């Protein structure tokens, strides 16, 4: 029911609802775009399609994997001016770890501070609550790698495959028959199944330049994305 | 005031003393200057006696606040940043002269803070009043990489110089030994100093001095 | 910004207040906890289900420390319970910063729930939905109470809060006595998780944090492995 | 100096199953005296005493701002005060003026509520606590209270022979002092009583 | 429509019209195209006079930033005032605080920032303006940024601005921009603006061309076109 | 805004409050509490809500409020927000000792806090206090007190109160019973428990459901005495022996 100003701002609705931030979680899906994160190893696997509509628009300036640290990396979901503004804080607040504490974030310890900015939004009222998705990678010492993915609503968790933007309930769905024979994960199994699933969900079996990958291995601790000559050879590797 | 820190083979040692003197009086024959931060980090205290008191209540209370909220051990280099940051700010003001030390995941780490701020990583040092007596005891015979037994000798060797040099301490040597899996806390490890015995009679008698006004009031 | 400062609540005609009772609906639809206050001891419990297969259970915890003898959970909606968290961190460390003693657990559900009545009254901010479950054994004699998002508090020996709650509610009267011991509280605490739980119940589904006197202590999946291996 | 503007002498000392608090009664300016009647020992609940000695106007002062933190405590809670409490508490006061210092040094002298353990600490100007199993003494005629107390002290002793060595201790050495005397208050408490005697002294 | 009101309400299905309305006011204002060569950015802007009192270059929307950096914006006038100052700011403290030029990368991310600040609370509105930001570098070729009232801030190598956005890039993608020199590009400029619409239905117009790259040195300023008139001489050729 | 605010300060056509009326009737669907004088001291009586077998009851007193030394309060309302009134109450008692050293006289710090309880429904948008509740204590120049706090901030000096559309039979029955001059405490006992017969509706007046606090002035003392359980039921029985002589007349 739409009792008092339910449906306009951030209150109490009848049997404890509130709607203003279930809105948001389908203001990703204006995006028209679908990313996945995928572990299964001592690596960690970011892809995500990039959609180029215009030989006037550029190639490099359209990346959603954006560099956190030199150890995190992050790939961001829904509508652009709210995913980079998300990105100015998680670059900022990574730097204060540094300054007060003396030593690099972890990856887990980040994913609750941004999910605590996204708390005062739906806290306070007149203030819009970030309507943007952002899942997270890196490397953790003594624990592997690790993902993690954080809501507008400032819930979090950490899981292993990871689907976001449009498609969540079919590639999810994929990925719980994938993962159930936890099989040898051996950076290029991980590598073909995250093309696998988006090539199947969106159905596509496309060109070597309309996605991206960023990875991180227990070998090469920095974040690292992918060339389009080496995107083509993981590309024609899964051709059997 | 004598205090001293050295790493071992596998940890750290750290020696205080026992006294705190007001002016050229001696005010207590035992007080603690090892004080406690995390499981795995203690710190000795020399310089003004309630300036370091509350620091290093303040500091062993954020990050008690840190890894209960992070959910791991913490880092002597996180103690190392929240001093030398604090007392900064301060601008020597507050008279504190610490020795950090702990072990951490990367191993044991010790360091000297001085009140303006500034800090240095070091394998030994020494602060206090009679630091110039218990570092020379250091460099006569450290050497690097001792077993246990070796190393607690050394620090009450060394400790022990600044003791026999003036403002040293009523004699109960301290210790306290930080490894990757046993710490310990020793108060009366050494006594050296003794108080000789009483040899006159001293007999207070039950009426020898005079009241004017007496008050009973009983309780329950 | 403004500063428009005007608060969210007003009374009714009939005297109630209404977007309290809304927030109660938000917390009973929530996940089903229990806790026992037994004779040596204080037994939470709650039920910890993921959505999938692919959620990691080594991530983010229901039972929380909040001391090295307080623990606390909750029954509602999942962001808000770590704000009040951290809040009664800083404000427990706040007790010891003065008195160089650990908070009793009393003197803690003083100010927790003061925070939470500050969020009703003031300007433009929505009351909590999460009503918590606060334990701890300070001066020999243990303690269990639970706070509301209206701000009160209780002090309960045995209660349930989240889904069916009103069917556990009649199943601990059944089963609770004066005394027990605290590995016999936990066998009953299962027993009450186990009424409104999914058809499989495993180390991973539930989530059991324990009050000795030695201290706080929440424990670990081996434990609660060997707790249901057959002993109900 | 500034502690040396009105002078004092405060004293205690612990026994076998109680534990005993003196001081002095003079009350002045550098050289003139005022009166002999000026209260410098307070009592803070049952079984607890403290005592204050320095600037008769932090004396006055503190006393008042203890009392108004004491009354907010034992209501917030239902029990009394511990004595190790009282002294994190008055080290908290004292610290809060660090640049701006009350000139007073406490003597906290009292049993345990429960059990019958007795305590004393003294401290600073500043508030750093210092307990001891003995004796602690805070006033200007600080070191003629060492010379007695460090001959006189026996370990265990009954509250007889308790309150005559505090007595000895305190009129010998107040008597040596020139800005202290014109009386000395002594309070010695135990489980069951409490008892107040004043001595006859010099007042010269 | 009804919750599309305060700028920090979501709709029932997730977008903000708010946002959505300011956007179709800058397409009612008149065309601004904008295009770079290999070394330059060439600025063009179809300006029309109000009815004849106009005094010959009053009100001109051919801003100028930084010693490099300049705006062709479009919309409202009043509002890209406003904006233009913010930029002018913005660059000013990046010399004092670290000695040298702003780079246009930089620069674009801290006005977007900036405009989408005025996307969130309900006390302000957000803008009505979108622009161009075009410069020059020695170690940094030329580059040529877009921002629209959202705050969306990427690279092209050729935009328009106005009503005819679609109807101008048409033609402005059948160029072989890649090899020509900003001076060929300045007679190119000029036709593309008069095939559409110059005062079809309007009454009259004038043409702007800015001007930046190698041959200015890095300068930004105004073409010496009044010099020898060439670009009105070669574009009303194409009369038939 | 403006289409988001609620009123909280605006007359009516007539001149009445539109949201003091509505404060001052959620009062009177909650707990009893009452008080009477004597000639040597005063008590204090209360309704328990929440009598379910599943809780504690450790804080040893819920209604009253022992608040300075030598006073107490009872409480009706909404519980959450009694307990902002009480640590004000406690407070302002607590730094008018601080500035004369003598104990507050039992009337100005009531009129400090209908100050502060009448100033929400002034200036400020917010929420006024839905809090009535007693006073009892004593002083050097009047004596043994009780008074009547209101969400208005209207304060009373009452001989024998209490609270209204929970408990509104009782003050027709204590202008029946009180009698003037005489009222001491067993007398008062006697008379408070025939009360609470009639009004909690619970046969037997079962003594989980009772509270009793009193105060006598004693040797220089004022001690507060929350009197046990183990003597709420003689208390009881006595008021039971009375039934039988109230079979003899007829």
């Amino acid at each position: 029911s739409s009792a008092g100003f339910d449906r306009h701002i951030t209150i109490f609705s009848p049997e404890g609802r509130l709607y203003q931030v279930e809105y948001a979680f389908k203001a990703i899906n204006q995006g028209g775009l679908t990313s996945v994160a995928v572990r299964g190893k001592d690596c960690a696997v970011i892809v995500t399609q990039k959609k180029v509509p215009d030989k006037l628009l550029d190639s490099s300036t359209v990346t959603h994997l954006f560099k956190i640290t030199e150890n995190i990396g992050c790939v961001m979901t829904g509508m652009t001016a709210d995913s980079r503004s998300q990105v100015q804080r998680a670059r900022y607040e990574a730097a204060n770890w540094k300054y007060k504490y003396g030593y690099e974030i972890p990856v887990d310890m980040l994913c609750k501070r941004i999910a605590d900015i996204s708390q005062v939004y739906t806290q306070n009222a007149e203030m819009r609550p970030l309507g943007c998705c952002m899942i997270l990678i890196g490397i953790d010492e003594e624990q592997g790698p690790q993902v993690y993915k954080c809501d507008p609503a400032g819930y979090y968790c950490g899981f292993k495959a990871t689907a976001a933007g449009v498609k969540q309930t079919e590639s999810t769905s994929f990925l719980e028959k994938k993962v159930k024979k936890k099989f040898d994960w051996t950076f290029e199994q991980t590598v073909e199944t995250a093309i696998t699933c988006l090539s199947t969900v969106l159905s596509i079996d496309f060109k070597p330049s309309e996605i991206e990958v960023g990875v991180v291995t227990v070998e090469n601790p920095k974040f690292r994305i992918l060339t389009e000559a080496e995107i083509d050879a993981h590309l024609v590797a899964l051709a059997e | 005031t004598t205090i001293a820190g050295v790493v071992y083979k596998d940890g750290i040692v750290l020696g205080a003393d026992t006294r705190a003197t007001e002016g050229m009086v001696v005010a207590d024959k035992n007080c603690s200057k090892i004080h406690f931060i995390s499981p795995n980090i203690y710190c000795c205290g020399a310089g003004t006696a309630a300036d370091t008191d509350m620091t290093t209540q303040l500091i062993s209370s954020n990050l008690e606040l840190h890894s209960l909220s992070t959910g791991r051990l913490p880092r002597v280099v996180t103690a190392n940043r929240m001093l030398k940051q604090m007392l900064f700010r301060y601008q020597g003001y507050i008279g504190a002269a610490l020795v950090l030390g702990g072990v951490d995941v990367t191993g044991p780490h010790l360091y000297s803070i001085y009140p303006h701020g500034s800090t240095d990583k070091l394998p030994y040092v020494t602060m206090g009043s009679g630091s110039l007596a218990a570092m020379a005891v250091f460099e006569d015979k450290f050497r690097p990489d001792m077993e246990e037994e070796e190393a607690k000798n050394l620090v009450s060797e060394a400790i022990a110089a600044g003791i026999f040099n003036d403002l040293g301490s009523g004699s109960n040597i301290d210790l306290c030994v930080i490894s990757k899996n046993k710490l310990d806390f020793l108060r009366p490890y050494t006594v050296p100093n003794k108080k000789g015995t009483r040899l006159g009679r001293y007999r207070c008698e039950k009426g020898t001095t005079a009241v004017l006004t007496e008050k009973i009031t009983p309780l329950e | 910004e403004r500063g428009y400062s005007f608060s969210l609540t007003t009374f009714s005609p009939s005297g109630k207040l209404v977007q309290i009772e809304y927030a109660l609906a938000a917390v009973a639809g929530g996940a089903p906890s229990v806790g026992i206050k037994a004779a040596n001891g204080v037994v939470l419990a709650t039920e910890k289900k993921q959505k999938s297969i692919l959620y990691d259970e080594r991530s983010v915890h229901k039972v929380e420390p909040i001391t090295k003898h307080i623990g606390l959970v909750y029954s509602g909606m999942g962001p808000d319970y770590r704000v009040l968290v951290h809040r009664a961190r800083k404000l427990a460390q706040q007790y010891y910063l003065v008195y160089q003693e650990p908070i009793p657990t009393a003197q803690l559900v003083q100010r927790v729930a003061s925070v939470m009545q500050e969020y009703t009254q003031s300007g433009g901010v929505r009351p909590f939905g999460v009503s918590l479950l606060i334990c701890g054994w300070n001066e020999g004699r243990p303690y269990l109470f639970q706070s509301d998002p209206s701000g009160a508090y209780f002090a309960w020996k045995a209660t349930a809060m989240g889904k069916n709650y009103v069917n556990g509610k009649t199943f601990l009267e059944k089963r609770y006595n004066e005394d027990l011991e605290l590995e016999d509280a936990i066998h009953t605490a299962i027993l009450t998780l186990k009424e409104s739980f999914e058809g499989q119940m495993t180390e991973d589904n539930i989530e059991v944090g324990i009050c000795n006197e030695a201290g706080f202590r929440r424990l670990t999946p081996t434990e609660v492995k060997d707790y249901l291996a057959a002993i109900a | 100096s500034i502690m040396s503007y009105n002078g004092g002498a405060v004293m205690a000392m612990k026994g076998k199953n109680c534990v005993a608090i003196a001081a002095d009664r003079r009350f002045g300016i550098q050289a003139q005296m005022v009166t002999t009647d000026f209260q410098k020992i307070f009592p803070m609940g049952d079984r607890l005493y403290i005592g204050l000695a320095g600037l008769a106007t932090d004396v006055q002062t503190v006393a008042q701002r203890l009392k108004f933190r004491l009354n907010l405590y034992e209501l917030k809670e239902g029990r009394q005060i511990k004595p190790y409490t009282l002294m994190s508490m008055v080290a908290n006061l004292l610290y809060e003026k660090r640049f701006g210092p009350y000139y007073t040094e406490p003597v906290i002298a009292g049993l345990d509520p429960k059990t019958f353990k007795p305590f004393i600490c003294s401290l600073d100007l500043i508030g750093c606590p210092m307990v001891t199993d003995d004796f602690v003494v805070s006033g200007t005629c600080a070191e003629q209270m060492y010379g007695m107390c460090e001959s006189l002290w026996e370990p265990n002793m009954d509250p007889d022979h308790l309150f005559e060595t505090i007595s000895q201790a305190m009129l010998n050495a107040v008597d040596r002092d020139a800005v202290s005397g014109m009386g000395v208050i002594v309070h010695i408490i135990e489980k069951d009583k409490i008892t107040t005697r004043t001595l006859k002294a010099r007042m010269d | 429509t009804g919750y599309d009101l305060s700028a920090s309400t979501f709709s029932p299905d997730g977008r903000v019209f708010q946002v959505e309305y300011a956007m179709k006011a800058v397409e009612n204002s008149s065309t601004a195209i904008g295009i770079r060569c290999k070394d330059g950015v060439v600025f063009g802007v179809e300006k029309l006079v109000l009815s004849k009192l106009y005094e010959e270059g009053s009100n001109k929307r051919l801003f100028n930033v930084d010693r490099h950096v300049g705006m062709a914006v479009a919309g409202l006038l009043a509002d890209a005032r406003s904006l233009a100052d913010i930029a002018r700011e913005e660059a000013s403290n990046f010399r004092s605080n670290f000695g040298y030029n702003i780079p246009l990368k930089h620069l674009a991310d801290r006005v977007a920032m900036y405009v989408h600040a005025y996307t969130l609370y309900s006390a302000v509105r957000p803008f009505g303006c979108s622009f161009m930001l075009g410069s020059y570098s020695v170690n940094d070729g030329a580059q040529l940024y877009m921002i629209d009232p959202s705050g969306v801030s990427y690279g092209y190598w050729g935009c328009a601005i106005g009503k005819a956005r679609q109807a101008a890039k048409t033609e402005i993608e059948k160029l072989q921009m890649k090899e020509m020199t900003c001076r060929d590009i300045v007679k190119e400029v000029a036709k593309i603006i008069y095939i559409v619409h110059d005062e079809v239905k309007d009454k009259a117009f004038e043409l702007e061309l800015s001007w930046v790259g190698e041959l200015t040195n890095g300068r930004h300023e105004i073409v010496p076109k009044d010099i020898r008139e060439e670009a009105e001489k070669y574009a009303k050729e194409s009369l038939k | 805004s403006r289409r988001y605010d609620s009123r909280t300060t605006i007359f009516s056509p007539e001149g009445r409050l539109y949201q003091v009326e509505y404060a001052m009737e959620a009062i009177g669907h909650a707990g009893t509490c009452l008080g009477i004088l004597a000639n040597d001291g005063v008590l204090l009586a209360a309704e328990r809500r929440n009598i379910h077998k599943l809780l504690d009851e450790v804080f040893f007193s819920e209604k009253i409020y022992k608040l300075n030394e030598d006073m107490a309060c009872s409480v009706a309302g909404i519980t959450s927000d009694a307990n902002v009134l009480t640590n004000e109450l406690r407070l302002i008692a607590q730094r008018y000792l601080l500035q004369y050293q003598e104990p507050i006289p039992c009337e100005q710090l009531v009129t400090a806090l209908c100050d502060i309880k009448q100033a929400y429904t002034q200036f400020g948008g917010k929420r006024p206090f839905g809090v009535s509740l007693l006073y009892i204590g004593w002083d050097k120049h009047y004596g043994f007190q009780l008074y009547q706090s209101d969400p208005s901030g209207n304060y009373g000096g009452w001989k024998a109160t209490c609270i209204g559309n929970n408990s509104a039979a009782a003050v027709s029955m204590l202008k029946q019973d009180y009698k003037e001059g005489e009222m001491t405490l067993k007398s008062a006992l006697a008379l408070a428990i025939k009360v609470l017969n009639k009004t909690m509706d619970v046969s037997k007046l079962s003594a989980e459901k009772v509270e009793i606090a009193t105060l006598t002035r004693e040797n220089g003392k004022t001690v507060i005495r929350v009197l046990k359980q183990k003597e709420v039921e003689q208390l009881i029985k006595k008021h039971e022996e009375e039934e039988a002589k109230a079979e003899r007349e007829k």
